[PDB]
């Protein structure tokens, strides 16, 4: 549970940069 | 007075009638109300950032029409 | 697994639209 948080927010990031 | 959008991982957009000035934790607050999901258990990600509970949508230069990432945490 | 695998390749694509 605890690592697939941890790649949820590097996907959050990711997408909410790409979208910068 | 505006309206900003939260998407989640699962293709899913909430939208959200907002305010300049209101603060990330009365978002999460909002959030609650259309989703029943604990504001303690909500990450929030805008300009490749976790967002700060204390700061307003102004502060980080949210804007109307804007699109907030949504991450549940424990 | 399974899920961290996907997520890692979604990551990975994510990188490169960069
Ligand atoms: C939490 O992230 C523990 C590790 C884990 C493994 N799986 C299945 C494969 O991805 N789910 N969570």
């Amino acid at each position: 549970e605890q690592e697939i948080e941890e790649l949820e927010i590097e996907i959050a990031i990711l997408l909410s940069e790409i979208e910068g | 007075s505006m309206q900003i959008f939260v998407k989640t991982l699962t293709g899913k957009t909430i939208t959200l009638e907002v305010e300049p000035s209101d603060t990330i934790e009365n978002v999460k607050a909002k959030i609650q109300d259309k989703e029943g999901i604990p504001p303690d258990q909500q990450r929030l990600i805008f300009a490749g950032k976790q967002l700060e509970d204390g700061r307003t949508l102004s502060d980080y230069n949210i804007q109307k029409e804007s699109t907030l990432h949504l991450v549940l945490r424990l | 697994k399974q899920k961290i695998a996907a997520l890692k390749y979604k990551i990975a694509a994510l990188k490169q639209k960069i």
